[PDB]
Formats: C-alpha cells, structure tokens, sequence
C-alpha cells in the first residue's frame, strides 16, 4: 500500500 | 482547478487475465476516519 | 469527456504531472475514493466536475450526480481488479477475494498491492459490473496489503 493503507 | 481526469480504458472483463493473490479472512474494524485496522 | 470508463485522477500541483488515483465514469457520474480527491472539484478537459455526494467513513465520493454503482461481489466467484497504476497501462488482475469480517457484516477484500496512486481502480465481476473500488485497506502480519472491495449505496 505504498507504507500505508491507502 | 487543481486535479484533472484522463480516460484510461473501457471497464471490461478480460478472458485471458493473469490470476493471482490469495483470499485471507481477516477480522477488521473501521473507524470514523475511514481507516481499517486489524482487530486483536 | 464523459464517456463511460476508467480514468486517472491527476494533479499538476506537485512535481510534474502526478497520478493521485483512479475512478469510474458511469451514467454521467464520476466515482472515486474520498482520500484521492478529499472532495475537491475536478477538471475534465475544459469542463468542471463538482462533487455531489461523499462520506469519509465509506471513503467514497461521486461527482455530477449520486452514486450509481450497485453491483456486489457474489461471495463465491473470482473477480478482476482493473488496476490503473501511475504511468502504466490499465491491466486486469483476476483473483478470488478474501473477506473483511467486521462488527457490521462482511465485505470482500482483494489481496493485491499497487502504488498509492492506484486508489480508486475498479473491481469487476464476470459480467463487467463494478462491484467496488480498490484502495482502502490494511497491512497484515506479513507486511502485505489487502484492500476492501468498497462499494456505495445506489
């Protein structure tokens, strides 16, 4: 997710 | 102003599509900010 | 342009032209995830698309009209993510969704990992219907990404 959740 | 959209394709099922990814079953919570989190 | 289909969401504010996400045009309405546009107006050529509905908790927004996508995963069959990655051609990825189990019911989820700017890519059933959008998810003990199949109400 790029790092994240988005 | 700032953001713009550009067409990228038709929305269609592809016969010969690559198949992949698993199918996990996950307990999650969704908070008021719209963020999913894994539940203990 | 308003033709049905999948669209990149771009911005020229940062360096170069940058893809912040993706969305679906259907029945004259543009559908994407809230975290892609934060509810801002959008340019489509020399025209403008104004927000019409949105909800941070669902992480969804529609432009020019109400949310039009109402197909749902059948709980059994494989689906296809029509991934539109930054700078790359649209590609169909077929997969069997897993499931997010919540206090308020179960939602389909797809365990596929793409760049952040792929947010809003549509997930499709074998009839070509959009059953939800990709990009609101979680990261598991593996470190890998799983996205809900996020669908609105029509």
């Amino acid at each position: 997710k790029g790092x994240g959740k988005k | 102003v700032d953001m713009y959209i550009e067409r990228a394709g038709d929305i269609t099922w592809e016969k010969d599509a690559e198949v992949t990814g698993n199918s996990p079953r996950l307990d999650v919570a969704l908070d008021e900010s719209g963020d999913f989190s894994l539940v203990e | 342009e308003t033709t049905d289909g999948v669209y990149r969401v771009m911005t020229r504010r940062l360096l170069g032209s940058t893809q912040v996400g993706v969305g679906v045009m259907q029945e004259g309405v543009f559908h994407t995830m809230w975290h892609v546009t934060k509810g801002a107006a959008l340019r489509s050529g020399e025209g403008r698309l104004d927000p019409y509905w949105g909800d941070v908790k669902q992480d969804l927004v529609s432009y020019c009209g109400p949310w039009k996508l109402d197909a749902a995963w059948d709980g059994l069959s494989e689906v296809q993510l029509l991934a539109v990655p930054p700078g790359e051609r649209a590609k169909n990825i077929q997969t069997l969704p897993g499931i997010f189990k919540t206090k308020d019911g179960d939602i389909g989820a797809v365990a596929l990992d793409y760049p952040a700017g792929t947010s809003g890519s549509p997930i499709l059933d074998k009839c070509g219907r959009v059953i939800g959008l990709y990009g609101n998810g979680v990261v598991i003990k593996n470190g890998s990404y799983v996205s809900a199949i996020t669908q609105g109400k029509r």
